[PDB]
């Protein structure tokens, strides 16, 4: 059991980097910009549910690294383009 | 023994662990479904319920 927890923890740490894992699969909702991550069933359902509290963190991390990708893709000169660079620095 | 030590970790973080406990109110009482075991798990897991019911509130 705890080794199956540990490789799910390592899959979770890749998901928070912002990259697709092995057992945690990524489902597109609006174009996989609001990523509803879905892990498979586990023999212990509880430790799976502790991971379920953590997939909204990479969901919201995917929203703001793609927010600062969007405003520079149209080369905005406005002050929102300088606000997003702080978000790049916080990222 | 050790599986009951792991089972209390999961209700301490949240909702039910190894087995189902079917109570989110008035305490999160643990049901093992075993009678041939000793009668000394029901009171320890009664103490683990007041820590888990206070956690989800």
């Amino acid at each position: 059991l705890p080794s199956q927890e540990t490789c799910l923890v390592e899959d979770l740490l890749y998901i928070l980097i912002g990259v697709d894992g092995r057992y945690i699969s990524v489902q597109p909702l609006v174009g996989r910009q609001s990523r509803s991550f879905s892990v498979e069933q586990n023999l212990d359902s509880s430790v799976k549910e502790l991971v379920n509290r953590i997939l909204p963190v990479a969901t919201n991390y995917s929203t703001v690294t793609r927010f600062v990708e969007e405003n520079s893709s149209f080369e905005y000169g406005q002050v929102n383009h300088a606000l997003g660079a702080a978000m790049r620095t916080l990222g | 023994e050790t599986s009951l030590v792991r089972d209390l970790l999961y209700v301490f973080q949240g909702i039910d662990g190894k087995f189902v406990k079917m109570c989110n109110s008035e305490n999160c009482y643990k049901v093992d479904g075993k009678v041939a075991v000793s009668k000394s798990l029901k009171d320890i897991t009664s103490k683990l319920s007041e820590l888990g019911w206070l956690h989800n509130k």
